[PDB]
RNA sequence: UCGU
RNA sequence: GGCUAAUCCCCCAUGUGGACCCGCCCCUUGGGGUGUGUCCAAAGGGCUUUGCCCGCUUCCGGAUGGGCCCGCGUCCCAUCAGCUAGUUGGUGGGGUAAUGGCCCACCAAGGCGACGACGGGUAGCCGGUCUGAGAGGAUGGCCGGCCACAGGGGCACUGAGACACGGGCCCCACUCCUACGGGAGGCAGCAGUUAGGAAUCUUCCGCAAUGGGCGCAAGCCUGACGGAGCGACGCCGCUUGGAGGAAGAAGCCCUUCGGGGUGUAAACUCCUGAACCCGGGACGAAACCCCCGACGAGGGGACUGACGGUACCGGGGUAAUAGCGCCGGCCAACUCCGUGCCAGCAGCCGCGGUAAUACGGAGGGCGCGAGCGUUACCCGGAUUCACUGGGCGUAAAGGGCGUGUAGGCGGCCUGGGGCGUCCCAUGUGAAAGACCACGGCUCAACCGUGGGGGAGCGUGGGAUACGCUCAGGCUAGACG
């Protein structure tokens, strides 16, 4: 189905990801169908971590399913907190 | 039959002026006269009118130079230097208000014929549209 | 490779006096004094007309020879410049003067700039209290270029900060001697330098 | 060697006789309801229609026929037993047709 | 939006079917002046609705065979054989470049 | 020519023809020794250049230079040609490389040594 | 005769 | 040949619904509604087992992915000019998810071409890339998109999907096993071997991270990937010292024999301190899981690092690689000796025949520097295929002359239309790249975030001077 995961964008030991939508089976670096997000592991700004959440929930509403590491993200920046 | 009479008027225009010419007399057409008015409002020739000739409706255009000058050769400078056609039968010229070239860093000018109407290329810019670039002259 | 070899005979071939190194360029040695003419067995041989070529090829060889960058450096230095906005001229005369070994020259930590480049490669610099051992790290306005704490009580850094006191510094930087600190205030303008060089002959020589 | 996975293989036989074996049937069924409509008998031309019809849904019931396949092959079968029957016909058995 | 080019009747010795003839003009890419270019479209044309000198509007479609996808959406004016001739005459001309040849 | 004979035909671009057909156009091409002549230059010289005919991987068979104060090429003295006409003996395109394979790099060259192939010698 |  | 379980297969039922035929209505190619007749459903499993979970069936929709169709665009040769019979169309049928000569039966005799058909040559196409002032030229490796292929050819099976690189069948070529009947194979996957070649790497580490498959989960697989290795192959950064001080050389090697040069240059005095089995030592990794909560939102919790003891920090600490090309003009750098149309140099012009800044060597000099040269190829300079931007009396170039076919071009006035042309709005123009800005790695290369531009095409609206077209008129061209 449709996911909502990483895509590697960095360089060699500078890894910077983009939370992004894209049918299963494309390469993984592959041809998106929309960014929603990035994230810098290992923080090396204030601005490691970014989630159009509006959009993201617009995908999971549609049948979008989150990578495990990608729903973690997606979580650490309310996706889902209905509080 | 002429060709192309607006080549035709801008050449005897061209020749006429390297001659010195106190005036030339070109078939009329309301387009010719459009351009001519462009040319007399520009101040490149004193102006010009209507005038029949055997019976026939030219345009007696009236010439304009500088002052009788030095050293030998005391011809005067022109005040149409230049004037060639751009848009010809069989390879017209058309460009949008954005491709309209600017003559001689402002100091000459073109002539675009707009569904405005017949436009230098500072009008033509100014009502914000483009068309056949007719000519050029400084 | 940064060139090493002998200096105080570019002067002589450069016609003018390029200080390299700092001192001695000024006592009755740099050589400039006895055999201002160029270097080798034809050096004081009657001279031929230069080629339009050859005056621009020397005039930056001249102006490059002064900063002791490398040809692949100077080059992407100008080629900097022509993309900037701005006349390239001074632009690029801006970058060279913003390279920190250079500006470590201008407020005295060092007698020369190729000293002045031992002592970045070294760590005795720091830029904003970290250290830069990059001799090409560009300065940039506020930047503060400072002496090490543990570098501070260098033989070399004392005579040489020393020699600074009530001593004038370029109008674009500012130096606290006592602290050992100077600000890198602003780039310097063409009028701000003044180098025996004409660097409109550069831009033509890089547009051959 | 050994890619246990020629178990696919293996399988896709079995399948294939499946199919193979539940076409038959309707091509078979479809045949005789046509020929009877032909020949005018119209209350068996029917009777067998409808078991033909049945086989059809029943193949795309899992994938031997699945999809618009099945709908076209009721469509030409109902079609041509309908027509067929232009020979005095008069729907007898009134079985699949909806007149 | 299905496309919807006009043109004239050229054939109608199909069965259905009728040879459309468009014209197209454009500047030229590189050398500028405006230069007439044309293809002749094989409409589909049910009740032998249109005959030569017919001036219609094709309209895309869904393939009505190979080498057929536009259906006759409308005449626009009728009759006049100066383009069917016109078309003729090139193809007449054709009737010589080779190795005999005609006379025109 | 008129816009419209230049719509009509149009500018021919003109192809390149190469100079060394050493085929695969490779920087370099392998090849074998056959005669290993010396011939007279042209024009206004005279000298007895060295020459050399060679088989070619290319399935080439052409006359190489052999540039060098003196050598050491036979008959079946393996090459490698490089490419590059001498002015004077119309007919040779190509140079073999001093320094490789059979060919020896020229001894005692001191200066433009890179070239003739010969190593740096051992001053002290 | 050839190259200056 | 015999036995047997199921989420295997089949029958009957239930019919939310859906499929098909016919009728009707609304829509307009096969879209949607409706009525009658007919036909079509299912699978169970797990427990914190009496309700939860995983799953099953039919239908409508969403999302993602894809098929097919169409306008326009896409190299060279016209020493390829005619091409075509499933060929063009029709009717009916077959086949498909579906349109279609896609295929078949029958009927018709059509279809295509100088706006280049047919044939030959060559070639995956693109985002882009290189070059260029631009227009343009050249190109398509790496990366992203699409296509094609999986020893060569043909074919279908199974599937939602293939006509399937590590599935199947037959033919061929080749290798292998063979008890000669007959079998087994397909690195254009990673790595590696061999051959060819001027030339292109490790039979490496890890599944830790991102991503993928299966599973309720734990987890299993993953040569995709993340890393390390090798190669100046490229780009960027960096070092071989800094500051002070002119022995000064059998010989190298200049001279007017007074001196000049290498040169502040110098294993020789003072400073710093690349290297260096010396201490500490990483971000990348917090999820899935567990518990509380309600298997939700929240909240706490074990666990896990290939890279790697790497980076980086702190300590100590040595003065510690320089080479290559060139020096007649173009083109920056000159003298001695040797050689004597020889040996040789040479990009072009040329240099060597006894004073050679051009050969070879030496001193000196210029250029660049972990590189420097060479060869090959691309763009440039080349307005030297000229659109921008060229020419043809004698330099290359007016056809021997005409006639006229296609085509290109078309006087003056008015009106309609609004194709060309121009303007507005809008959609599209993926990401990457390029440009600008800021930012992360000590800088940079490299990378991250954000910003701006944009032709072409689609849609809607508008203008009408010029070109086009239709209509009318004129007489200055033309003809009588
Ligand atoms: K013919
Ligand atoms: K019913
Ligand atoms: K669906
Ligand atoms: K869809
Ligand atoms: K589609
Ligand atoms: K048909
Ligand atoms: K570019
Ligand atoms: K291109
Ligand atoms: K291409
Ligand atoms: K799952
Ligand atoms: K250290
Ligand atoms: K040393
Ligand atoms: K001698
Ligand atoms: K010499
Ligand atoms: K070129
Ligand atoms: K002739
Ligand atoms: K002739
Ligand atoms: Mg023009
Ligand atoms: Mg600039
Ligand atoms: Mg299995
Ligand atoms: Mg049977
Ligand atoms: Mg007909
Ligand atoms: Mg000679
Ligand atoms: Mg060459
Ligand atoms: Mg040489
Ligand atoms: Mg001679
Ligand atoms: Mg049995
Ligand atoms: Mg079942
Ligand atoms: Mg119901
Ligand atoms: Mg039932
Ligand atoms: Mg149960
Ligand atoms: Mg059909
Ligand atoms: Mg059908
Ligand atoms: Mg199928
Ligand atoms: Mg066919
Ligand atoms: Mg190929
Ligand atoms: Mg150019
Ligand atoms: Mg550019
Ligand atoms: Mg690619
Ligand atoms: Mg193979
Ligand atoms: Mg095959
Ligand atoms: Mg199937
Ligand atoms: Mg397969
Ligand atoms: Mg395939
Ligand atoms: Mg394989
Ligand atoms: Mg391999
Ligand atoms: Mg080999
Ligand atoms: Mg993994
Ligand atoms: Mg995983
Ligand atoms: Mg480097
Ligand atoms: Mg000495
Ligand atoms: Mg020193
Ligand atoms: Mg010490
Ligand atoms: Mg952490
Ligand atoms: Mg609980
Ligand atoms: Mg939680
Ligand atoms: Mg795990
Ligand atoms: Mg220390
Ligand atoms: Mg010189
Ligand atoms: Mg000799
Ligand atoms: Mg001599
Ligand atoms: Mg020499
Ligand atoms: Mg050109
Ligand atoms: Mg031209
Ligand atoms: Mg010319
Ligand atoms: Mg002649
Ligand atoms: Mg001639
Ligand atoms: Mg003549
Ligand atoms: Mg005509
Ligand atoms: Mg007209
Ligand atoms: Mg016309
Ligand atoms: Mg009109
Ligand atoms: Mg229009
Ligand atoms: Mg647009
Ligand atoms: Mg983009
Ligand atoms: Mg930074
Ligand atoms: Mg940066
Ligand atoms: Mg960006
Ligand atoms: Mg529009
Ligand atoms: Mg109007
Ligand atoms: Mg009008
Ligand atoms: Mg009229
Ligand atoms: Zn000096």
């Amino acid at each position: 189905m449709v996911k909502i995961r990483l895509a590697r964008f960095g360089s060699k030991h500078n890894p910077h990801y983009r939370i992004v939508v894209t049918d299963a089976r494309r390469k993984r670096d592959g041809k998106y169908i929309e960014k929603i997000g990035y994230y810098d592991p290992r923080k090396t700004t204030p601005d490691w971590l970014k989630v159009d959440v509006e959009r993201a929930r617009y995908w999971l509403s549609v049948g979008a399913q989150p990578t495990d590491t990608a729903r973690r993200l997606l979580r650490q920046a309310g996706v889902f907190r209905q509080e | 039959m002429l060709t192309d009479p607006i080549a035709d008027m801008l050449t005897r225009i061209r020749n006429a002026t390297r001659v010195y010419k106190e005036s030339t007399d070109v078939p009329a057409s309301r387009f010719k006269e459009e351009i001519l008015r462009i040319l007399a409002r520009e101040g490149f020739i004193k102006g010009y009118e209507r005038v029949d000739v055997d019976g026939k409706p030219y345009l007696r255009v009236y010439l304009k130079y500088g002052p009788r000058r030095q050293g030998p050769d005391p011809r005067p400078e022109q005040v149409i230097h230049h004037i060639r056609r751009i848009s010809k039968p069989g390879r017209r010229v058309y460009v949008g208000v954005k491709e309209i070239p600017r003559v001689r860093r402002g100091l000459g000018i073109a002539i675009l014929s707009t569904s405005k109407g017949v436009l230098t290329d500072r009008e033509a810019r100014k009502l914000g549209v483009g068309g056949e670039l007719i000519c050029e002259v400084w | 490779g940064r060139y090493i070899g002998p200096v105080c005979r570019l002067c002589r071939r450069e016609g003018v006096k390029l200080y390299l190194k700092g001192e001695r360029c000024y006592s009755p040695k740099c050589a400039m004094e006895r055999r201002p003419y160029p270097p080798g067995q034809h050096g004081q041989k009657r001279a031929r007309r230069p080629s339009d070529y050859a005056v621009r090829l020397r005039e930056k060889q001249k102006l490059r020879r002064i900063y002791g960058i490398s040809e692949r450096q100077f080059r992407n230095l100008f080629e900097e410049a022509s993309k900037k906005k701005g006349v390239t001229g001074s632009v690029f005369l801006g970058l060279l003067e913003s390279r920190l070994d250079n500006v470590v020259y201008r407020l005295g930590f060092a007698v020369s700039r190729r000293q002045a480049r031992q002592l970045v490669r070294h760590g005795h610099i720091t830029v904003n209290g970290r250290r830069v051992d990059l001799p090409s790290y560009r300065v940039r306005p506020g930047d503060e270029i400072a002496v090490a704490e543990k570098s501070r009580n260098l033989e070399l850094i004392r005579q040489n900060l020393e020699a600074m006191k009530g001593r004038k510094v370029g109008p674009w930087l500012s130096l606290d001697v006592e602290g050992m600190k100077g600000k890198f205030l602003r780039l310097p303008d063409r009028e701000d330098l003044a180098l025996p060089v004409n660097e409109q002959l550069v831009i033509e020589f890089y547009s051959r | 060697r050994n890619l246990s996975a020629l178990k696919r293989h293996r399988q896709s036989l079995k399948r294939r006789l499946r199919n193979k074996a539940k076409k038959s049937a309707i091509k078979t069924l479809s045949k005789k309801a046509v020929q009877l409509a032909q020949e005018g008998k119209a209350e068996e031309a029917l009777k067998i229609m409808r078991k033909a019809e049945s086989l059809i849904d029943k193949a795309a019931k899992g994938s031997t026929l699945h999809k618009n396949a099945a709908a076209r092959r009721k469509s030409r079968l109902m079609r041509k037993v309908r027509q067929l029957l232009e020979a005095a016909g008069a729907p007898l058995i009134g079985g699949g047709l909806s007149a | 939006p299905k496309k919807v080019l006009t043109g004239v009747v050229v054939s109608d010795k199909m069965q259905k079917t009728v040879t459309v003839l468009v014209e197209r003009q454009f500047p030229h890419p590189l050398y500028g002046k405006v230069i007439k270019r044309s293809k002749k479209y094989l409409a589909h044309d049910p009740e032998e609705k249109y005959k030569l000198g017919d001036v219609v509007e094709i309209i895309e479609s869904r393939p009505i065979s190979k080498r057929k996808r536009f259906r006759v959406l409308r005449l626009v004016e009728s009759g006049r054989m100066d383009l069917v001739e016109k078309y003729l005459i090139r193809r007449q001309n054709y009737q010589s470049l080779s190795k005999r040849g005609g006379k025109a | 020519p008129t816009i419209n004979q230049l719509v009509r035909k149009g500018r021919e671009k003109v192809r390149k023809k190469s100079k060394v057909p050493a085929l695969k156009g490779a920087p370099f091409r392998r090849g074998v020794c056959t005669v290993v002549r010396t011939v007279t230059p042209k024009k206004p010289n005279s000298a007895l250049r060295k020459v050399a005919k060679v088989r070619l991987t290319s399935g080439y068979e052409v006359t190489a230079y052999i540039p060098g104060e003196g050598h050491n090429l036979q008959e079946h003295s393996v090459v490698l040609i490089r490419g590059g006409r001498v002015k004077d003996l119309p007919g040779v395109r190509y140079h073999i490389v001093r320094g490789v394979y059979d060919a020896a790099g020229v001894k005692d060259r001191k200066k433009s040594r890179s070239k003739y192939g010969t190593k740096k010698p051992k001053e002290a």
